[PDB]
This record gives C-alpha cells, sequence and structure tokens, in this order.
C-alpha cells in the first residue's frame, strides 16, 4: 500500500506532522509549505496528498480539480444516535466580536475602525464579512475601508497588514501560517481581546473557547466573555450566547482535500489515522491525539471530534452550497 | 468564475 503524504502549513504545524508520521509508522509522511496555496499546489503537482482547508480555501483548491474528502465534525448540540463519522455536519457560525466597552461601536460604524482577520481568503475572516461590506458600500475598495488591520495574506506593507506582528522576531509580519501571532480564528480573537483590533472576524466557538477558563495560554487565561459583544447585521449588539440569532453566515466546515485518485486512499487511511490517535482514539492522549494542539488548530482544529464522511460523494460546489460559492465569486470580481 | 489561480 502507499504512504499518504499530508501537507504542512509553516513550521508548526510542520513539527506535528512529523509527530503524527513517527506514531503512525510512516503511513502519513509530511510535506511542508510556507501558505495554504502553496499546499494546495504541492497537492496539485502531486508532491503530497492531502491537507485540511477553510472553506475559502477549498474554493481554491476546487477551482484547480481538488476535492473534498472527510469533513471535521465538531461536537453536535443535540443528542444523536450516530456515529461521529456519520453524523451530518452541522456548519459553524461566522461572527463579528467587539469588546463591550467599546461601546459605540456597531455593524454600521466599522468604518475607519481597526479590524482583525482570520486571513484573507477565509470563510469567516475575510470572505463573509468583506463579501457584505463591498455589497453594502456599493465599492470593490474594500482595502481601504478599515483604517488598519491585521489580514494575513495580504501586502505586508499595507494599511491591511498594519496591526500583524509576526513571530517572537517580527519576523514573518503578516504571513497566513501560526508564526504570525495573529492569524487564525484564536490570533484574530488575540489581536480583538489585547485591543489591537476593534473587531475580530472569527466564529462563535472560538470567542467561547478561548474565555472563561477554556483556555490557559498566557493571553487569553484572564478573558471573560461577558466582556465581548456581538455585532448583528441589523446594527444592534448582543452577549456572545446569542450567536445564533445574531451571525453574519453559517459556514460550512472546514474538510480534508486531496487529488481525486488519491482520495479513496487518503480517506482509508484518516479513518484508520482517527481511530488511532482522534478524541478517544485507542491511543490518544497516550501516545499522539491528532485533534490537539494547545489550542492552536495545528492541522485540525483543536474542537474536531472526528472527521466525517460527506454525503452524496459531492462536489466542492455541492460541499461549499451554491449561495457561499456565488458570494466568493462575486467579491473575488473585485480582485 | 471558472480557472485554477495558479
Ligand atoms: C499502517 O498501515 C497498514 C496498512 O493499512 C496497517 O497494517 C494493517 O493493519 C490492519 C489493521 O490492524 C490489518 O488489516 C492488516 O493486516 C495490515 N495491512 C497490511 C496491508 O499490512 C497498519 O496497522 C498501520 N499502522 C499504523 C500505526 O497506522
Ligand atoms: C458557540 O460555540 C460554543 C463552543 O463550541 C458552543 O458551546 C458548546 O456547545 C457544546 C455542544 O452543545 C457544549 O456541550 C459545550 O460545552 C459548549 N462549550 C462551551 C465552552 O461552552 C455554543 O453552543 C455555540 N453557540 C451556538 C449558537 O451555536
Ligand atoms: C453580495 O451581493 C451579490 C450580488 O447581489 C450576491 O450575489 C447573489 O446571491 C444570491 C443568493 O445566493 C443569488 O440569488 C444571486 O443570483 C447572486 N447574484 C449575483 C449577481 O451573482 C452575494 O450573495 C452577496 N454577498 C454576500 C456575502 O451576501
Ligand atoms: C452546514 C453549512 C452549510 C454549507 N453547506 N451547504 C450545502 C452543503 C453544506 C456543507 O456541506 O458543508
Ligand atoms: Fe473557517
Ligand atoms: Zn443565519
Ligand atoms: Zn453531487
Amino acid at each position: 500500500y502507499t504512504r499518504v503524504v499530508w501537507c504542512a502549513v509553516g513550521p508548526e504545524e510542520q513539527k506535528k506532522c512529523q509527530q503524527w508520521s513517527q506514531q503512525s509508522g510512516q503511513n502519513v509522511t509530511c510535506a511542508t509549505a510556507s501558505t495554504t496555496d502553496d499546499c494546495i499546489v504541492l497537492v496539485l503537482k502531486g508532491e503530497a496528498d492531502a491537507l485540511n482547508l477553510d472553506g475559502g480555501y477549498i474554493y481554491t483548491a476546487g477551482k484547480c480539480g481538488l476535492v473534498p474528502v472527510l469533513a471535521e465534525n465538531r461536537k453536535s448540540s443535540k443528542h444523536s444516535s450516530l456515529d461521529c463519522v456519520l453524523r451530518p455536519t452541522e456548519g459553524y457560525l461566522a461572527v463579528a466580536v467587539v469588546k463591550k466597552a467599546n461601546e459605540g461601536l456597531t455593524w454600521n460604524s466599522l468604518k475607519d475602525k481597526k479590524s482583525c482577520h482570520t486571513a484573507v481568503d477565509r470563510t469567516a475572516g475575510w470572505n463573509i464579512p468583506m463579501g457584505l461590506i463591498v455589497n453594502q458600500t456599493g465599492s470593490c475598495a474594500f482595502d481601504e475601508f478599515f483604517s488598519q488591520s491585521c489580514a494575513p495574506g495580504a501586502d505586508p506593507k499595507s494599511r491591511l497588514c498594519a496591526l500583524c506582528a509576526g513571530d517572537d522576531q517580527g519576523l514573518d509580519k503578516c504571513v497566513p501560517n501560526s508564526k504570525e501571532k495573529y492569524y487564525g480564528y484564536t490570533g484574530a480573537f488575540r489581536c480583538l481581546a489585547e485591543d489591537v483590533g476593534d473587531v475580530a472576524f472569527v466564529k462563535n466557538d472560538t470567542v467561547w473557547e478561548n474565555t472563561n477558563g477554556e483556555s490557559t495560554a498566557d493571553w487569553a487565561k484572564n478573558l471573560k466573555r461577558e466582556d465581548f459583544r456581538l455585532l448583528c447585521l441589523d446594527g444592534t449588539r448582543k452577549p456572545v450566547t446569542e450567536a445564533q440569532s445574531c451571525h453574519l453566515a453559517v459556514a460550512p466546515n472546514h474538510a480534508v482535500v486531496s487529488r481525486s485518485d488519491r482520495a479513496a486512499h487518503v480517506e482509508q487511511v484518516l479513518l484508520h489515522q482517527q481511530a488511532l490517535f482522534g478524541k478517544n482514539g485507542k491511543n490518544c492522549p497516550d501516545k499522539f491525539c491528532l485533534f490537539k494542539s494547545e489550542t492552536k488548530n495545528l492541522l485540525f482544529n483543536d474542537n474536531t471530534e472526528c472527521l466525517a464522511k460527506l454525503g452524496g460523494r459531492p462536489t466542492y460546489e455541492e460541499y461549499l452550497g451554491t449561495e457561499y460559492v456565488t458570494a466568493i465569486a462575486n467579491l473575488k470580481k473585485c480582485s | 468564475l471558472e480557472a485554477c489561480a495558479f
């Protein structure tokens, strides 16, 4: 049989992959690139097999011919008697988060404020809020809307990267990988927690997972949920308990993609790997846990319960949904 | 809306 070559984005994901590889007896091995788009190109070249992707990146990958294989499934809100691998996915809630103490601020007063995004091209961090903003403003100049932002993957000299902070050395300011302090869900929430920005575009789970002692990380360990508010599109502000009535969109879950001719094999191997190292896996926490990374969401989100099988052998557009695809395509006309 | 970015 053949080995599965995973693609790690940046050096923190590489280290985790290398641990997985050792534990897997080289059933999985590792390629690494500096950005998600570069890992997508390694897969298109056949130099890696697969990686797990946010839906905005699935859009890129799917325009290039890669296909969805298995999706992240977090814990369901409702009792289900189905095994995790067979439970339908629920989608996550993209939200706009602000500090409660920043009292004037609503969706309708974002212009000229400071923003924190997960990365350019990602769902909650970029496609949904900027797609909404370009539409409501009637303008493609999304790069001149906020006074300053951290939007990993934008031009590092531009206002969209001005709040980014890079690594322990200021190296790699604004790169779209975990070496940027403000990258991803937890990075963009930290940018708001620290008052670097006025608003963060993340998902509902990020706010709960990084407050009220749910994270022991230094920057998060003392944050309280009640000190944050969600911006609803009708101009109101709500406590973070009200995400089901105050969100920007429901996003498709992150999912693994591969080339079509490797998808079946990638799927079989991941199903076995999560049986060893997944949540309650045979050898997690003893040896290695595929869905943990000290809150840093490396390779997978730390809140992944399993990777689940997809219904209907979906194309990428069927997985993302026609509404979302159409929103992305509308926004990409601006660039 | 049609081609690969790379
Ligand atoms: C590495 O992958 C191989 C192949 O899938 C696994 O070896 C198999 O183990 C299964 C399940 O225990 C058995 O059905 C077979 O006898 C083995 N198949 C072959 C082709 O040798 C192996 O268990 C995997 N190891 C790890 C650590 O993931
Ligand atoms: C917002 O996200 C949080 C975190 O994922 C959700 O709260 C969790 O929901 C699960 C499943 O119901 C509970 O068993 C967990 O204990 C909750 N976690 C925490 C830290 O409180 C919350 O349900 C989501 N809100 C909406 C509207 O979807
Ligand atoms: C931004 O506006 C565009 C243009 O209206 C939206 O695109 C429409 O979306 C609806 C719902 O899926 C479709 O019925 C229309 O046919 C789409 N119109 C066009 C011209 O393509 C897009 O959804 C909006 N973006 C966001 C994020 O809401
Ligand atoms: C559940 C979030 C909605 C997005 N979505 N629309 C159609 C299919 C899907 C999903 O498969 O990820
Ligand atoms: Fe996402
Ligand atoms: Zn909704
Ligand atoms: Zn289909």
